[PDB]
C-alpha cells in the first residue's frame, strides 16, 4: 500500500531520477548548489542582523520617563479644560491619549467632555480642522 | 499435526486437491464434497505412514491395513490413491528396504544424462517402477554439483552446503534414510572492516536494518509503483536498489534545504523587526530632546507651553510602549532561530564507512542468488520466495556427498562418459558419448527414452557442448538464453588449531570498494575439523577464478590475519578453490531469476520434447526427450531438494508414458 | 535464490 517508515519514494521522484542517463546525479547537484546558495544567505542576513543588533545596544534606557501615578479627578480645572481643546486639536478622536495628557481624566470622562462643552468650545470646528491635517 | 502435518510435509495442502490430484482423479474432484474429503484423507493418512517409517517401502496392502472405516471401505480407490503416491515420488522414494524384490523382467530403456542428484533421484525411480536405467555421467564421481573435499579428516563442501529448514523439506525424509550428520547454523555473523575492526553494534544494527528496508523498498517500487521498464529493457535489483538509494538522498538533501530556508523565513523576520526597532529609537532619541527642551522653560508657562510638555510626555511613553512590545517580538524569535539551529537534520543518508557495511550486506545477497543484483529480474527475483521451507538451516557436518552417493547405491552408472551428442526420433533415441580420458574412444547406446540433467550452464554454451538432433525448438532455445546461471566459489582452509571463537559459525569482512564486495566476504566454521571456509560472490566470483590458489590463499591469510593477529593465524596445510564457472561440466554454481525472466521459463525448461514423424502422415509420436534439474523447478530452483523434487517429477512423468498410468480409471 | 541469505 505505502513504503516503508523512513524510507521516501513518490512516483513523481522516481521518474525525475530516472529520466535519462545522469538525471540522477543532476538533481542531486541541483540541490547542492542549492544549499550552498541558502548557507550563504543565511550568514549574509546574520551579518546584517548583527549589526542592527549593536545599533540597539544601550536599548532605550537614557530615554525613559518615570511613571507619574495620580489618583482620577471628577472636577474639570479651567486648565484641564484648556488642555483638553488642545489635545483634540493634536489627536482628534484618540480619547485615551487625551486622557494621558492631561492625566486625571478617564477615558469615558473624556468622552464626556466632548458632548458637554461641544457649544462653548467649538469642537465641531476643532475635529474638521485635525482632519485637515 | 498428524495426518495434516504429513500434507504439509509433502508440500500439499491438507484441505484441498491439487491440481494434478484433479487430472489423475477427476472423478472424485468434480464429484461430491463427501468423497473428496474421504480422498484427502487417504491421501493425508498414507504419507502419514510413510513419513513416520521412511526406511522401509509402504505397500498397498500395508497402507490398506491401517485405515478405518469408511476409509477402507474402498479399497480401489485406496489403491489409485497409493499408486499415484507411489509413482509420483511422494511415498517410497530414496533409499528404503523392498519388501518385494525387484519385478524379474524390465520394461523400457531410458538413458540419463548426467549423475547430479536430480538424476540419480530419477534414476532410482524408474529402476523401482521397472524400467533399464543406465545413466551418463561425464566425471569420475556422482552428485555433480554436490561435491565434499576430503582428506585425512578434513572434509568440506566445495557444492551444495546447507539444508534450508526441514519443515516440508524432501531432504527431511533423505536425512532420516542416510546417515546425515545435521547440525543447525548460529545466526550471529560479526563483521570485519578492512582494517580488521570489528563493526560495533551500533553501526551493524542500523546498517543492516536500513539493508532489509531497502529491499521492501525495491518490492514496492516493483509492484505498487510498476517499476519494471526503463528504456525497453527490464529493470533488474541492482538499478532499483540505486534508484532507492539515491531518492533517499534525494530526500537527506530536501530536508535541509526547507530546514535552512526555514531559518531564513526567521532570519529575515528578525531583520525587518529590528529596522523597525531601530527606526523607533530614533524617533525616541528625538522626541526625548524635544521633551528635554519643553521642560527647560521654567514655570510659569501659558498652557499651550505647559500642553507641550505634556504633549510630548505622552507621545514618549506611548513611542515606548511600541518598542517593548517590539522587544517583547525580538526576544520569542530570537530563541526560536536557537531552537531550529539546535536541531537540524540527518546529515548525510549515509557515510563512506556506512556505504560499505551495507555493501556487505548486499554481496550477502549476491552470494544468495549467486550472481551480481544487476542481473537479478526486480519483478521475480524472489519468486520461490512462498515455498521457502520453515525450519533452521542445517548444515550437513559428514559431507553432503554421503548422499549422491548413498543414491547411486545398485545403479548403472557409466563415468567418464561424456555425451556430445542426443539423438531422437519417433521410434526412439540414440546417445553419443565418449571417454573422457582418451576422446576418440566413442560409445552409441539406444533407449526409448532420454532424461536430460545437464546444468543450465552447460545447455548454455557457445558453440554447443552437446548436440541435438533434430535441434531443440525454438521456445526451449529462447528459455535457455533468457535464464540466468550464476556463479559463485569456495575456498577451503585447513588448519591443525582453532584461532577463531568456536561458538561463532560465521563472521564476515567488508571489502574496501563496492567493485570488490563479494571477495572473500565471509568464513565458515562448521566441521569437526579446524577448517574455515571463505566465499567468493558477486562481481568478484567471476574475476577471482582467473587469480591463482596461492594469491587466493594469500588474501584469505591477509584478511585472517588481520581479525585474529598478525601471528595468530598458522599457515594452512590443506588448502581447495573451487572454479565453477570454468568447471566444463557446471559452468557456473545455480541458476537465478535473470532480468527478462520469469518462474515461467523455468516451466518451459521442464517441458519435455517429441519428435517429428518418420514418415509424413503418422500419427502424433510419443514425447522422448525429457529434462529435468536444478532450472526445471519453477518453486525449489536452485537447490538439492529441487534437483532431488525435479527428478522424481520426471520419473512420474516417463513412467506414466511407457509403463501406462494404471491408476487414472 | 532468497534462501540461501545469511
Ligand atoms: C558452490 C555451490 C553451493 C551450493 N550450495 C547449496 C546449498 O547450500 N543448498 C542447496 O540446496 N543447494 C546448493 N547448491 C545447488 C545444488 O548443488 C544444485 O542445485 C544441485 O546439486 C544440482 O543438481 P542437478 O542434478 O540439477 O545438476 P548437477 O548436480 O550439475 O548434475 C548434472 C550432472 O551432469 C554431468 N554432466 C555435465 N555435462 C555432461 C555431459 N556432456 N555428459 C555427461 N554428463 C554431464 C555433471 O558432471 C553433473 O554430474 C549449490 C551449488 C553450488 C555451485
Amino acid at each position: 500500500r505505502k513504503p516503508p517508515k523512513g524510507m521516501f519514494l513518490s512516483q513523481e521522484d522516481v521518474e525525475a531520477v530516472s529520466a535519462n542517463a545522469t538525471a540522477a546525479t543532476t538533481v542531486l547537484r541541483q540541490l547542492d548548489m542549492e544549499l550552498v546558495s541558502v548557507k550563504r544567505q543565511i550568514q549574509n542576513i546574520k551579518q546584517t542582523n548583527s549589526a542592527l543588533k549593536e545599533k540597539l545596544d544601550g536599548g532605550i534606557e537614557p530615554y525613559r520617563l518615570p511613571e507619574v501615578i495620580q489618583k482620577c479627578n471628577a472636577r474639570w480645572t479651567t486648565e484641564e479644560q484648556l488642555l483638553a481643546v488642545q489635545a483634540i486639536r493634536k489627536y482628534g478622536r484618540d480619547f485615551q491619549a487625551i486622557s494621558d495628557v492631561i492625566g486625571n481624566k478617564s477615558v469615558v470622562q473624556v468622552k464626556n467632555f466632548f458632548v458637554n462643552y461641544r457649544r462653548r468650545f467649538n469642537i465641531d470646528e476643532v475635529l474638521q480642522e485635525w482632519e485637515a491635517e | 499435526s498428524g495426518v495434516e502435518g504429513a500434507a504439509f510435509q509433502s508440500r500439499l495442502p491438507h484441505d484441498r486437491m491439487t491440481s494434478q490430484e484433479a487430472a489423475c482423479f477427476p472423478d472424485i474432484i468434480s464429484g461430491p464434497q463427501q468423497t473428496q474429503k474421504v480422498f484427502l484423507f487417504i491421501r493425508n493418512r498414507t504419507l502419514q505412514l510413510w513419513l513416520d517409517n521412511p526406511k522401509i517401502q509402504l505397500t498397498f496392502e500395508a497402507t490398506l491395513q491401517q485405515l478405518e472405516a469408511p476409509y477402507n471401505s474402498d479399497t480401489v480407490l485406496v489403491h489409485r490413491v497409493h499408486s499415484y503416491l507411489e509413482r509420483h515420488g511422494l511415498i517410497n522414494f530414496g533409499i528404503y528396504k523392498r519388501i518385494k524384490p525387484l519385478p524379474t523382467k524390465k520394461t523400457g530403456k531410458v538413458i540419463i544424462i548426467g549423475s547430479g542428484v536430480s538424476g540419480l533421484a530419477a534414476a532410482r525411480q524408474l529402476q523401482s517402477f521397472g524400467m533399464d536405467v543406465t545413466l551418463l555421467e561425464a566425471r569420475d564421481r556422482v552428485g555433480g554439483r554436490v561435491a565434499t573435499f576430503r582428506k585425512g579428516n578434513y572434509v568440506a563442501d566445495l557444492g551444495a552446503m546447507v539444508v534450508t529448514g526441514l519443515g516440508g523439506n524432501p531432504m527431511a525424509v533423505v536425512s532420516k534414510q542416510v546417515n546425515m550428520e545435521l547440525a543447525k547454523i548460529k545466526q550471529k555473523c560479526p563483521l570485519y572492516e578492512a582494517n580488521g575492526q570489528a563493526v560495533p553494534k551500533e553501526k551493524d544494527e542500523m546498517v543492516e536494518q536500513e539493508f532489509n528496508r531497502l529491499l521492501e523498498a525495491t518490492s514496492y517500487l516493483s509492484h505498487q509503483l510498476d517499476f519494471n521498464v526503463l528504456n525497453n529493457k527490464p529493470v533488474s535489483l541492482g538499478q532499483a536498489l540505486e534508484v532507492v538509494i539515491q531518492l533517499q538522498e534525494k530526500h537527506v538533501k530536501d530536508e535541509q534545504i526547507e530546514h535552512w530556508k526555514k531559518i531564513v523565513k526567521t532570519q529575515e523576520e528578525l531583520k525587518e523587526l529590528l529596522n523597525k526597532m531601530v527606526n523607533l529609537k530614533e524617533k525616541i532619541k528625538e522626541l526625548h530632546q524635544q521633551y528635554k527642551e519643553a521642560s527647560e522653560v521654567k514655570p510659569p508657562r501659558d498652557i499651550t507651553a505647559e500642553f507641550l510638555v505634556k504633549s510630548k510626555h505622552r507621545d514618549l511613553t506611548a513611542l515606548c510602549k511600541e518598542y517593548d512590545e517590539l522587544a517583547e517580538t525580538q526576544g520569542k524569535l530570537e530563541e526560536k532561530l536557537q531552537e531550529l539551529e539546535a536541531n537540524p537534520p540527518s546529515d548525510v543518508y549515509l557515510s563512506s564507512r556506512d556505504r560499505q557495511i551495507l555493501d556487505w550486506h548486499f554481496a550477502n545477497l549476491e552470494f544468495a542468488n549467486a550472481t551480481p543484483l544487476s542481473t537479478l529480474s526486480l519483478k521475480h527475483w524472489d519468486q520461490d520466495d512462498d515455498f521457502e521451507f520453515t525450519g533452521s538451516h542445517l548444515t550437513v557436518r559428514n559431507g553432503y556427498s554421503c548422499v549422491p552417493v548413498a543414491l547411486a547405491e545398485g545403479l548403472d552408472i557409466k563415468l567418464n562418459t561424456a555425451v556430445r551428442q542426443v539423438r531422437y526420433t519417433a521410434s526412439g533415441c540414440e546417445v553419443i558419448a565418449v571417454n573422457t580420458r582418451s576422446t576418440s574412444q566413442t560409445f552409441i547406446y539406444k533407449c526409448d527414452a532420454v532424461l536430460c540433467t545437464l546444468p543450465l550452464g552447460v545447455l548454455k554454451q557457445q558453440p554447443p557442448a552437446v548436440q541435438f538432433v533434430p535441434p531443440l525448438p525454438e521456445w526451449k532455445t529462447s528459455a535457455v538464453q533468457r535464464m540466468g546461471f550464476g556463479n559463485l566459489n569456495k575456498v577451503v582452509l585447513c588448519f591443525d588449531r582453532v584461532f577463531w571463537d568456536p561458538s561463532v559459525n560465521l563472521f564476515g569482512h567488508v571489502g574496501s570498494t563496492t567493485a570488490s564486495r563479494g571477495e572473500l566476504f565471509l568464513f565458515w566454521n562448521l566441521y569437526k575439523a579446524p577448517i574455515l571456509l571463505a566465499l567468493v560472490a558477486g562481481e568478484a566470483a567471476g574475476i577471482m577464478e582467473n587469480i591463482s590458489d596461492d594469491v587466493i590463499v594469500g588474501r584469505c591469510l591477509a584478511i585472517l590475519k588481520g581479525i585474529f593477529g598478525s601471528s595468530a593465524v598458522p599457515q594452512p596445510k590443506e588448502t581447495v578453490v573451487s572454479r565453477w564457472r570454468a568447471d566444463p561440466w557446471a559452468r557456473g554454481s545455480y541458476s537465478y531469476v535473470a532480468a527478462g525472466s520469469s518462474g515461467n521459463d523455468y516451466d518451459l525448461m521442464a517441458q519435455p520434447i517429441t519428435p517429428g514423424p518418420s514418415i509424413p502422415g503418422a500419427p502424433q509420436p510419443i514425447p522422448r526427450l525429457f529434462f529435468a534439474g536444478e532450472h526445471t523447478i519453477r518453486n525449489y530452483p536452485a537447490t538439492v531438494h529441487g534437483a532431488l523434487l525435479s527428478g522424481l517429477r520426471e520419473a512420474g512423468r516417463i513412467a506414466d508414458q511407457f509403463l501406462g498410468a494404471m491408476y487414472t480409471l | 535464490p532468497k534462501s540461501f541469505l545469511v
